[PDB]
């Protein structure tokens, strides 16, 4: 949504561009557009959704 | 100097003009064709227009 996806090598995170501050990747700090076919160099990783555990209450 | 992949530099040029970065990635081959073809017109412009 704002920031860059980054990885240390195995963990995936998102950060603001100008100071390393690794957040977990979520449906809040990201936005969707289209299917995985079109983008060059896209990577497979799980995006977390904070509502899920609350409906699992 | 911080290295960054060129198609990610262009996404952060696009967000600066208010076009959302997914517009670049959904059109990256088209944008590369338009940019490469646009510099072709510079060589023709300078070669023709003394
Ligand atoms: C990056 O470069 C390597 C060769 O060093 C190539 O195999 C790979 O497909 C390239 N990745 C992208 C996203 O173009
Ligand atoms: C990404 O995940 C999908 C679904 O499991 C799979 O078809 C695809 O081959 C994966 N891509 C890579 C680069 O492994």
């Amino acid at each position: 949504r704002e920031g860059v996806f980054v990885s240390n090598g195995t963990h995936w995170f998102v950060t603001q561009r100008n100071f390393y501050e690794p957040q977990i990747i979520t449906t809040d700090n990201t936005f969707v557009s289209g299917n995985c076919d079109v983008v060059i160099g896209i990577v497979n990783n799980t995006v977390y959704d904070p509502l899920q555990p609350e409906l699992d209450s | 100097a911080l290295q960054i992949p060129f198609a990610m530099q262009m996404a952060y040029r696009f967000n600066g003009i208010g076009v959302t970065q997914n517009v670049l990635y959904e059109n990256q081959k088209l944008i590369a064709n338009q940019f490469n073809s646009a510099i072709g017109k510079i060589q023709d412009s300078l070669s023709s227009t003394a």
